[PDB]
């Protein structure tokens, strides 16, 4: 009962340790991944207006 | 966290880059040609911050110098330290962009933009590292103000998780009388809410009273005003200049000063434009901020004030202390331990004691309000659009700008109203 | 054997390893070299000291410790400082860019990539010992890798060495000395991501420190110089018992079984004295009695709390130096009878003690005077709960409204580990006040 309950300690808490690591990873990836796609949707709307200068000459 | 990678874009922001390099090659004891000539070690112990180490021990600004306007490269080289500079770092246009924002932002300096670049990668690549970029402009030009923020969410693309701090100069009817810098201002306002870690708002009202109400001058130049903008520059970019025991990079300091990221607009101060009492109280005082707004009439969510000279710290401790008791109403309840304090050995040149203040207030509303109330006079009368519309930009975008604004004052309040309980 | 290894983290952890590692050489006549000519056999030993110190082939007594921070400034200073040939690189470790006081990038974002390194440097050293006792984890709870890196160290200790003990020196932070307005948040997550993996954790209230240097040693404006000196004395009495050799020298973990009478109330009062300048020192002997007693004025603690208006559930006195049983008894009555000393129904009364003959040393060019008798008392009363209430109501102001969450939230942290953590706080608090009630 000794060595099972350490054990279970050990078990638990590199379970825990490694879903948190991977759920930090993802929320990190989101964040940035978001932040980009911001960034991306201006040179897409900076198209449109260098566009619209030279559709309107 | 060491190397930070300067940019200076417009007229504005080139002579007040141009007089921070002075100030502080002055300090670390750089001399035109760019050789240590000082005494102290501590002007060597964090140089890397703003200086590479070319052969011949030569120290070389980690600057980036940009415009639309050629004969603005010749004055920067014909100055004081013009010959410091890096010749390849020098990155400018044909036609110039005449107070215009859309043809720095969407056309003329989008051609530009690449270019810069170029420049930008290679001083960041060769940075063992890198912590973050600082632009020096003004956002009532067309250069500095519409390919500032462009550079500024370029540089996002390619570094998101570096610092990205601005030095943005506030346009004044009594300095200039350029009738669209409501527009242009408006503009990069929507720009940087979203995209830097932290901007500081040198205000040219601001900067107009004190020169005609303190300092006693009738009708100040530019170079009056950048005396005060080179004072401030120099005092909060002492804390990563020198050391001593503190050990604070550009996210450390926006983490302590940031408490929610949109609100990242600082008001500057500076003192004296004397004992350490009398310091304390000119730095808080409402006269001595760079930004045209008083601190009574809103509420400090954090600050950071920045000492420099041979000083009693037991005195500057009880003194912040003092007026932390005396003006306990104006710093916001809800973040404890919001004022941090810092203090220099060494002073700036001609001042034995000095002092600096960086103030992220709710009162900084009464300079976005009073941009806001200057842009809606020409905007509800479609005035002067067709200089943008003919850019290629939309009404909706104009609109959109002006709801910004409006959403980052109406937050601004919302903290300023925030109560414990 | 029985070895103890000291890892410290960050700025605060580093700089208090050199306070103590400097303090135990000077202790055991070890030099800067590494070199200690009292020490007969060469290359190893069975002695007290070796608890601490490894032995080379070449005679120099190594710490056996590991230096880790984010950032190289801190740590440089040891590298090429008076002790730099006491450690070998390896223990040094550094990386390029710090936790920027922030949990979150100590914990996951820039500490993941130094961590496996860190155990990795952490194994060599466990592989020289014969019979490892534990580690003792020197780090701040404001600062980002202090708070962050910690955690996630302790985790990993967890899973490598078990059940292995895991003691903590932990700086409790301070508006005086601290530059930091998000340490409340750093505190409150290192404290509920580590409670499960520490077995003990001696909390230092900064402030605690700070007024003790401005009163008792009259400095005006204490630095860290200050109060890690002051620091590495207290951490020295508590590991002098581990380090020397005595008849009437009780072990650590025998204090341990007294201190700990539930696994999350492992939070164990320290307070010390004499703290006294060599002004006040000079002709001015203090028995037994007098710096027994200076353990139950409150001004003497490391953590600012009341024990008076709590119970106590331990009560232990670390003597060092000329000291005799005979004195520490007589003391102790007068106390008995003098003095609000209060304990909770369920345990026994009786205060423990522990003398270690080896008298009390001074860092040359120091704050404290030196002197023939020193005391620490350690106590495990459920006023220290007060140091949580009051960071526990910082946090809560800031959290409230958001503040600074979003740079958590950006570095890939939830909201729900903020509120996960200030609920166990909360329990925490509960727990306290529930052992101080009398039985049915
Ligand atoms: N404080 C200060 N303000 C300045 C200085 N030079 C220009 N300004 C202000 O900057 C605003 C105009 O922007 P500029 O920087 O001249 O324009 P630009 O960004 O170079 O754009 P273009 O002129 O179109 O190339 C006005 O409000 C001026 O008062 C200076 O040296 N100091
Ligand atoms: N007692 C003591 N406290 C210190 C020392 N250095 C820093 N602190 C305190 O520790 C807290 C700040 O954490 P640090 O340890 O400096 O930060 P860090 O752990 O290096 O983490 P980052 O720098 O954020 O990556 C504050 O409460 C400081 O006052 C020291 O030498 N002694
Ligand atoms: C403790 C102290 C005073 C160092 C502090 N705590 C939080 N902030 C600061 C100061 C600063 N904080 C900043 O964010 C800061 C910004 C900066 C520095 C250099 C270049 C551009 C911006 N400059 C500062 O001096
Ligand atoms: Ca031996
Ligand atoms: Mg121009
Ligand atoms: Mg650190």
């Amino acid at each position: 009962k000794a060595i099972e309950e350490n054990n279970n300690f050990i078990k638990m808490a590199k379970e825990k340790l490694a879903q948190k690591m991977e759920s930090n990873k993802e929320n990190r990836e989101a964040h940035l991944a978001a932040m980009l796609e911001r960034l991306q949707e201006k040179d897409k709307h900076a198209e449109e207006v260098r566009k619209n200068k030279e559709l309107k000459e | 966290m060491r190397e930070i990678v300067h940019i200076q874009a417009g007229q504005c922001g080139n002579q007040i880059g141009a007089k921070f390099w002075e100030v502080i090659s002055d300090e670390h004891g750089i001399d035109p040609t760019g050789s240590y000539h000082g005494d102290s070690d501590l002007q060597l112990e964090r140089i890397n911050v703003y200086y590479n180490e070319a052969t011949g021990n030569k120290y070389v600004p980690r600057a980036i110098l940009v415009d639309l306007e050629p004969g603005t490269m010749d004055s920067v080289r014909s100055g004081p330290f013009g010959q410091i500079f890096r010749p390849d770092n020098f990155v400018f246009g044909q036609s110039g962009a005449g107070n215009n924002w859309a043809k720095g932002h969407y056309t003329e300096g989008a051609e530009l933009v690449d270019s810069v670049l170029d420049v930008v990668r290679k001083e960041s690549e060769s940075c063992d590292c890198l912590q973050g970029f600082q632009l020096t402009h003004s956002l009532g030009g067309g250069t500095g103000s519409g390919m500032g923020t462009l550079l500024i969410s370029k540089i996002r693309e390619e570094y998101p998780d570096r610092i990205m701090n601005t030095f943005s100069v506030m346009p004044s009817p009594k300095v200039s009388d350029t009738v669209v810098e409501p527009y242009n201002a408006t503009l990069s306002v929507h720009q940087l809410v979203e995209n830097t870690d932290e901007t500081y708002c040198i205000d040219n009202e601001a900067l107009y009273d004190i020169c005609f109400r303190t300092l006693k001058l009738t009708t100040p130049t530019y170079g009056d005003l950048n005396h005060l903008v080179s004072a401030t520059m120099s005092g909060v970019t002492t804390c990563l200049r020198f050391p001593g025991q503190l050990n604070a990079d550009l996210r450390k300091l926006a983490v302590n000063m940031v408490p929610f990221p949109r609100l990242h607009f600082f008001m500057p101060g500076f003192a004296p434009l004397l004992t350490v009492p009398e310091l304390t109280q000119q730095m808080f005082d409402s006269k001595n901020m760079m930004a045209a707004c008083d601190p009574r009439h809103g509420r400090y969510l954090t600050v950071a004030a920045i000492f420099r000279g041979r000083m009693s710290m037991k005195e500057v401790d009880e003194q912040m202390l003092n007026v932390q008791n005396k003006n306990s109403s104006y710093f916001v309840e809800w973040i404890p331990n919001n004022v941090k304090t810092a203090v220099c050995d060494i002073p700036p040149r001609g001042l034995k004691m000095s002092a600096t203040f960086i103030g992220n207030s709710t009162a900084i509303q009464e300079l976005f309000k009073r941009i806001s109330e200057q842009f809606t006079a020409m905007f509800r009368r479609k005035a002067f659009l067709h200089w943008y519309t003919g850019e290629g930009m939309d009404e909706m975008e104009f609109t959109e700008a002006e709801s910004n604004m409006n959403d980052l004052v109406s937050e601004y309040q919302q903290y300023q109203d925030a109560t414990a309980d | 054997m029985r070895e103890c290894i000291s890892i410290h983290v960050g700025q605060a952890g580093v700089q208090i390893g050199n306070a103590c590692w400097e303090l135990y050489c000077l202790e055991h006549g070890i030099q800067p070299d590494g070199q200690m000519p009292s020490d007969k056999t060469i290359g190893g030993g069975d002695d007290s000291f070796n608890t601490f110190f490894s032995e080379t082939g070449a005679g120099k007594h190594v710490p056996r410790a590991v230096f880790v921070d984010l950032e190289p400034t801190v740590i440089d200073e040891v590298r090429t400082g008076t002790y730099r040939q006491l450690f070998h690189p390896e223990q040094l470790i550094t990386g390029k860019e710090d936790a920027a006081n922030n949990y979150a990038r100590g914990h996951y974002t820039i500490g993941k990539e130094i961590i496996d390194l860190v155990l990795d440097r952490i194994r060599k050293l466990a592989d020289q010992c014969t019979g490892l006792q534990g580690f003792l984890v020197f780090h701040s709870f404001g600062g980002g890798t202090g708070s962050g890196f910690t955690s996630l160290l302790m985790e990993r200790l967890s899973v490598d060495y078990g059940k292995k003990s895991k003691l903590e020196f932990s700086i409790y932070p301070a508006p005086q000395v601290s530059t930091a307005v998000v340490e409340p948040y750093n505190s409150i997550l290192t404290t509920h991501t580590t409670l499960e993996h520490s077995d003990c954790a001696f909390m230092v209230d900064n402030e605690a420190i700070y007024d003790i240097c401005r009163r008792n040693l009259d400095i005006e404006r204490p630095t860290y110089t200050n109060l890690n000196r002051l620091i590495s004395q207290i951490v020295s009495s508590i590991t002098a018992s581990l380090r020397f050799d005595g008849a009437l020298n009780v072990d650590l973990t025998e204090f341990q079984t007294n201190l700990v009478p539930y696994p999350r109330i492992h939070f164990p009062l320290a307070t010390y004295a004499p703290v006294i300048s060599a002004e006040k020192a000079y002709h001015e002997q203090l028995s037994v009695a007098e710096i027994t007693n200076a353990c139950f004025e409150p001004a003497n603690q490391m953590v600012k709390c009341d024990p008076r208006h709590g119970k106590y559930m331990a009560c232990c006195l670390l003597y060092r130096g000329d000291v005799v049983p005979k004195d520490v008894n007589a003391a102790i009555a007068t106390i008995k009878t003098k003095r609000s000393i209060q304990f909770v129904d369920w345990c026994p009364t009786g205060f423990k003690v522990g003398i270690n003959y080896q008298p009390p040393t001074v860092v040359p060019g120091g704050d404290l005077a030196k002197v023939q008798r020193a005391v620490c008392m350690l106590s495990n009363t459920t006023a220290i709960a007060e140091a949580w209430a009051r960071l526990d109501h910082k946090f809560d102001l800031m959290y409230a409204k958001r503040a600074f969450v979003h740079w958590y939230v950006g570095e890939g942290m939830e909201e729900g580990e903020f509120s996960e953590a200030r609920e166990d706080m909360a329990a925490l608090e509960k727990d306290y006040e529930e052992v101080g009630v009398d039985s049915v």
